[PDB]
């Protein structure tokens, strides 16, 4: 049956199992996120959603972590803003000035959780780290000093399409994520990797510099390409 | 005592709308889908109301989007369906109702990455 | 000490809510509900038809002597049943102090007028009606104040396009200005600002 | 606190009265008015011989819109429409693509100088210094046509008044 | 005594004392009329004979206007004044009942 | 609510009762606005406006709507009595300048995409 | 460098010229059309292209608060420059 | 200002007051338009420790209105919305014009 968990002190009932960061969408908060995607599997690099336990003295990863009975998840203690505080400092330390140059713009995850969740000041007093661009296509336009190091795009490509072409190669903040040979991802579900790249590092290139997401009105239709009827 | 009306609410004839965008106008009320290039979910919490597409063409000068629609940037936010239906039948526009659309709950497991016997070990991380 | 964030005042709010309180054991028959918003602003939502008694008690009462009506106006929530929502805001000089009265209406249902209370209401009034619609019942003198002659429509409705339907220019051939659909060389460009990230835990509603 | 401006009263006793009865007779306050005139006849006028003498201003002004560059010769702009987003009036339009090689720039910038109320924002949430409120004021126009500007005509008023707007950003730029 | 209020068409009052006990005892007389239990009745009853116990116990009116702290003695005759009217119109409108009507469910809701 | 509060005229009959006195008002003053505002147009032409103006709200069968239409209607007539009007909109209330809009499915299709 | 169009309109730094038979020709009868002849990519062009001997430089656009937001550039593809965006500025490292 | 004398007589006998003293007209004695460079503070929050957004964050210290009475859910003395406002004190610099 069902086991009895706590957000807040709110009672939820929710099937064993259940991670803490579904408790938390269930009971109506969206714990902030860069890694994490429910199509994907389950990551835990990012950090982001690291949350604290009422009686636990060690925050949890609230994408990985599956809830115990009588947990009370405390979704906006102290413990849990100073953590997201730290993962966002430590992102935004080592990412670029960009932003008016980045089609990512405005619908930025970075952007807008940096603003709802991390400071707003700057402690890093030494150089940024600079990452050379790579090309997989006509479709995708890279600019790899932006990426996060997330895996989304890796675990999206593996997992989804089927092509385990993408991955990272060395080790530590000199990780980079990419192809490590001169070869396009070329695939028939290869725009995902632009929609859930969370930065702008993987970007549309036809879309490249034309507009900015707040001046496009969206207008919900269906696709007639094929007989999916997307 | 106090009057009793057996009919539908209608104050088209108040609100002084043209009867060309009274009777040829077709509302759209739906919850909007999330921008697929963010995770966050708060932009698809409220219902929201909004009138068909209209032409646009090119200003001859300085070659502008023109526009001859009032209604073309009239967007309502409803906190229920059943408010936006009411609202739009009271002011008599005709209407199109989406039913919201909330993800299915999901099995996550980090530990089937490391799965003895089943497809789905990671070959990465 | 905390330069960036305004400081609380404690007692003014123990003040405002021991009168929020005297004024709903006063009146049960109309008061629905009283609330002190944090930065110290009574507020007290009563029932439509207690217009005339709650401003007549807020004005006259030894304990209550609110002389100046400060505001008049309404805020049109067309998700609600009731969509527009009438507010009064009130200033007592001799307790140094301001109150808040808020009543509810639709498009049919009239409001008595409170021009026997406060003479600024004819004029707040009037704009009221111009505006939204709400009509007000023994008003001295009700007609438009702001818009054109003869305009058609409230022009501060949620459901109320920001152009307009008419616009005015001189037509020669007829020697007068005249009103045309409107028709924009450039149109109005709607931005989607909102972020979709949560920004206030605080204000977290059920999901239901 | 506060003070009375009228609340005095004049003492009745009979030098007081015939002085009140003499200035009434004899209209005292009104020669003052003529002495105040006839002084002010004297002075010096404050009226600048213009256009020979132009009124003072401060390195802050806003003035026409102009369209700077790099001193490579490189425009500043990078297609980033912050100033369009902040746009109070919404006299700003903009339209990007990828240049021949690949820079990020603008094909259209139109601002509409009948629309625009001059008050700064473009300026201020330019992140490259690019669009600029110049000096010049005298821009008035004989037809509405000439007023609707566009990305040559900004760009022309960049090169020409380019020397005076970089003195006056970097005489202010540190209030920034 | 005072040659003015300094309040325009606040006229000058030269028996203030009798008019309060006259204006203070109408209002009591009124209030009789109310039902016990109102709220409105025992509070402005209250108030009433704290202030009309004070005009009767301090023949100075300018001590009674410092211990009534409620402006210049002309002002507090037309204060009561007012409240005799609004005891009146509170006796005829009976605000003491009930709620008239609960409101619809979702009313003063908000952000919605 | 089922006990709605009137505006006045209770049922429908009252409503129909001021919906006559308006007509009979503004029947009586057409004259005068020709006379005064110095308008070309016939008083047959302005009496027909007045009919047609009054015809077009004739399927409303909401007392409280009838109310409110006669109230603004009495506005409009005491905006029009008092010269608070110019000829500009006793004449706008004629479309004078506007080109005839097609009404069939050919034309409309011809014109535009205007449904 | 402004060029000619066909028509003999000059064409502006956005490729832009009416077509012959373009009515809206006719509004630069008896006057001018408006065209900067100072093209951006011809001026970028024309700048050279610096040699630092480091992995990672830094541009700003010069002048410090007055240029452009500080980005980093990374020196590690030999066959082309490196780029700065901001302000289209080339690096490159030392070769041979 | 540069008048003669007698002028500037004739002005303080009609006006009745010594105009030099107080002039309408700016001459040199205005800060000149070159100014030396400012250097501005920096302000209260640009710390390198100890300082978290969360315990200097304004908004999120911002509650819901407390509901004081609601419908839907001894002998207390009358109270007011304040304390009365205590009289103006008059001028001591002019009472009296
Ligand atoms: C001569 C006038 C200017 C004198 C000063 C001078 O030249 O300064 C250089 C001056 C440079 O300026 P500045 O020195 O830097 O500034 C002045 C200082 O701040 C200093 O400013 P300030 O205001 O202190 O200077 C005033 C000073 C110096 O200024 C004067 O003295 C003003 C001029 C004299 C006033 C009285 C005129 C009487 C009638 C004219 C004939 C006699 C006077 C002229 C000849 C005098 C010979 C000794 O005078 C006084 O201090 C007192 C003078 C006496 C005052 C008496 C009471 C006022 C009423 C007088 C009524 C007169 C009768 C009614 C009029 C009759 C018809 C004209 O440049 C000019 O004057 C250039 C020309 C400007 C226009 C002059 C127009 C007037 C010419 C005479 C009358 C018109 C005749 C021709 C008509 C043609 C028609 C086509
Ligand atoms: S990915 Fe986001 S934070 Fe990074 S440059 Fe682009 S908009 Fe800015
Ligand atoms: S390129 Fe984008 S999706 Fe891939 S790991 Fe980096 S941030 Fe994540
Ligand atoms: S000064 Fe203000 S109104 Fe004018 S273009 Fe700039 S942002 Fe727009
Ligand atoms: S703010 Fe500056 S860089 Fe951005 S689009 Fe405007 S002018 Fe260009
Ligand atoms: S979302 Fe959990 S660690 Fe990334
Ligand atoms: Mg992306
Ligand atoms: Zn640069």
């Amino acid at each position: 049956n069902l086991i009895e968990v706590f957000v807040d002190g709110q009672s939820v009932m929710v099937e064993p199992g259940t991670t803490v960061l579904q408790a938390c969408e269930k009971v109506g908060m969206q714990i902030p996120r860069f890694c994490y995607h429910e199509r994907l599997s389950v990551a835990g690099n990012c950090r982001m959603c690291l949350v604290e336990i009422e009686k636990a003295p060690k925050v949890v990863a609230a994408c990985a972590m599956p809830v115990m009975k009588g947990w009370n998840i405390l979704t906006n203690s102290e413990k849990s803003k100073k953590a997201r505080e730290g993962v966002m400092e430590f992102l935004l330390a080592n990412h670029p000035l960009d932003c008016p140059i980045c089609d990512q713009g405005g619908e930025c995850d970075l952007q807008d959780q940096s603003m709802m969740f991390g400071s707003d000041r700057s402690r890093f007093l030494e150089g940024k780290r600079a990452v050379e661009d790579k090309n997989i296509g006509p479709l995708v336009k890279t600019i790899m000093t932006r990426c996060i190091q997330c895996t989304r795009c890796i675990r999206f490509a593996s997992e989804i399409a089927g092509v385990d072409d993408l991955g990272t190669t060395g080790r530590g903040n000199d990780m980079q994520v990419g192809t490590y040979i001169e070869k396009m991802f070329m695939s028939e579900l290869s725009g995902n990797i632009i929609d859930i790249c969370p930065v702008g590092a993987l970007t549309s290139k036809p879309y490249a510099f034309t507009a900015r997401p707040w001046e496009t009105r969206k207008t919900e239709s269906i696709d007639v390409m094929d007989a999916v009827g997307s | 005592q106090l009057i009793a009306v057996d009919e539908k609410l209608d104050i088209t004839t108040l609100t002084g709308v043209p009867e060309e965008h009274i009777k040829t106008r077709k509302v759209r009320i739906f919850v909007p889908a999330r921008n697929n290039m963010q995770s966050g979910v708060n932009n698809t919490k409220k219902w929201k109301m909004e009138f068909d597409t209209r032409e646009r063409w090119e200003n001859p000068l300085m070659g502008w989007s023109s526009t001859a629609d009032p209604l073309s940037n009239l967007v309502l936010t409803f906190s229920t369906k059943e408010d936006a239906v009411a609202f739009a039948e009271k002011n008599g526009w005709s209407f199109d109702v989406e039913e919201r659309k909330v993800p299915k709950p999901k099995s996550k497991s980090y530990g089937a990455n490391f799965s003895w016997n089943k497809r789905t070990r990671v070959s990465t991380k | 000490t905390r330069p960036t964030i305004r400081p609380r005042n404690d007692v003014v709010h123990k003040q405002l809510s021991a009168f929020g309180q005297y004024v709903a054991e006063i009146l049960p028959k109309y008061v629905q509900q009283v609330q002190v918003s944090c930065f110290n602003e009574l507020e007290i939502f009563i029932h439509p038809d207690g217009v005339i008694p709650v401003l007549t008690f807020l004005r006259d009462h030894t304990n209550a002597q609110f002389k100046s009506l400060a505001d008049l106006t309404a805020v049109d929530v067309p998700t609600r049943q009731n969509r527009f929502e009438i507010v009064y805001n009130l200033l007592s000089l001799r307790f140094n102090s301001r109150i808040r009265v808020k009543t509810y209406t639709d498009e049919l249902t009239p409001i008595e007028s409170s021009v026997t209370v406060y003479k600024a209401a004819n004029w707040y009034e009037r704009e009221i009606w111009d505006m939204f619609g709400v009509f007000f019942a023994n008003h001295p003198d009700l007609r438009r104040i702001l818009t054109d002659y003869g305009f058609e429509g409230h022009p501060f409705r949620k459901d109320f396009p920001l152009s307009g339907y008419v616009e005015l220019r001189y037509d020669d051939e007829v020697k007068r200005v005249v009103a045309e659909p409107v028709e924009l060389a450039q149109e109005f460009r709607k931005f989607d600002l909102n972020s979709p990230w949560e920004a206030f835990p605080a204000y977290r509603q059920p999901p239901e | 606190t506060y003070k009375f401006v009228n609340m005095r009263e004049p003492s009745m006793d009979m030098k007081s009265v015939t002085d009140r009865a003499a200035q009434t007779l004899l209209w005292t306050e009104l020669v003052r008015g003529l002495g105040m005139t006839l002084s002010y006849l004297f002075r010096e006028p404050a009226t600048i011989n213009y256009p020979f003498e132009k009124g003072p201003l401060s390195p802050r002004f806003r003035g026409e819109h102009a369209l700077r560059r790099y001193p490579s010769g490189e425009e500043r702009c990078i297609a980033c429409k912050l100033c369009e987003a902040v746009c109070p009036a919404q006299a700003i339009t903009i339209e990007a693509e990828p240049r021949a090689d690949g820079s990020r720039r603008t094909t259209r910038y139109d601002i509409d100088m009948t629309k625009c109320i001059y008050c700064g924002f473009c300026q201020e949430a330019c992140p490259v210094d690019a669009i600029v409120e110049g000096p010049n004021f005298e821009f008035s126009t004989e037809t509405h046509e000439e007023l609707l500007y566009n990305k040559e005509k900004l760009l022309n008023n960049g090169d020409k008044w380019e020397a005076e707007i970089a003195a006056n950003i970097q005489a202010d730029y540190l209030y920034r | 005594l005072k040659k003015t209020t300094g309040l325009v068409g606040l006229a000058v009052c030269e028996t203030p004392h009798e008019r309060l006990k006259i204006l203070y005892t109408k209002i009591l007389d009124v209030l009789g009329q109310i039902p016990k239990n109102a709220a409105y009745r025992k509070y402005t009853e209250q108030i009433t004979n704290e202030k009309l116990g004070m005009v009767k116990a301090e023949p100075d009116v300018k001590k009674l206007e410092e211990q009534l702290q409620g402006g210049q003695i002309e002002e507090v005759i037309l204060q009561a004044e007012n409240e005799l009217s609004l005891a009146r119109k509170m006796l005829r409108w009976k605000p003491w009942e009930p709620l008239v009507e609960e409101p619809p469910a979702n009313q003063w809701k908000w952000p919605i | 609510g089922t006990s709605v509060k009137p505006i006045f005229s209770r049922d429908m009959n009252e409503a129909k009762r001021r919906v006559r006195e308006l007509y009979r008002a503004w029947y009586r003053e057409v004259p005068n606005t020709v006379h005064l505002f110095q308008l070309d147009i016939s008083v047959k032409q302005g009496r027909d406006k007045v009919r047609e103006m009054f015809m077009k709200n004739a399927h409303v069968t909401d007392p409280r709507v009838v109310d409110l239409l006669v109230i603004k209607g009495k506005m409009e007539l005491e905006e029009t009595i008092n010269v608070w009007k110019q000829r500009t909109h006793i004449m706008r209330f004629f479309h004078e300048t506007e080109a005839p809009r097609p009404t069939d499915f050919l034309s409309k299709f011809y014109v535009g995409h205007d449904p | 460098g402004v060029r000619t169009s066909p028509t003999g309109e000059k064409v502006t730094h956005t490729g832009q010229a009416y077509d012959d038979g373009d009515y809206r020709r006719v509004r630069f009868s008896d006057r001018q059309k408006e065209v900067n002849e100072n093209f951006a990519i011809d001026l970028i062009a024309e700048q050279p292209v610096s040699e630092v001997g480091s992995r990672v430089i830094s541009c700003d656009g010069g002048g410090g608060a007055l240029g452009h937001p500080r980005v980093y550039i990374n020196l590690d593809k030999e066959t082309k420059t490196g780029t700065c965006g901001y302000c289209g500025l080339q690096f490159r490292q030392p070769h041979h | 200002a540069s008048a003669t004398r007698v002028i500037q007589l004739l002005r303080n006998w009609a006006s009745g007051r010594d105009l030099q003293a107080k002039l309408q007209l700016r001459y040199q004695e205005i800060s000149k338009r070159t100014q030396p460079p400012p250097k501005l503070p920096v302000g209260p929050s640009h710390k390198l420790s100890n300082n978290y957004y969360c315990t200097r964050d304004g908004r999120r210290e911002a509650m819901p209105p407390s509901i004081v009475m609601s419908s839907q859910k001894t002998e207390k003395k009358a109270v007011t919305p304040a304390p009365p406002i205590k009289r103006w004190e008059l001028s001591k610099d002019q009472p009296y014009l």
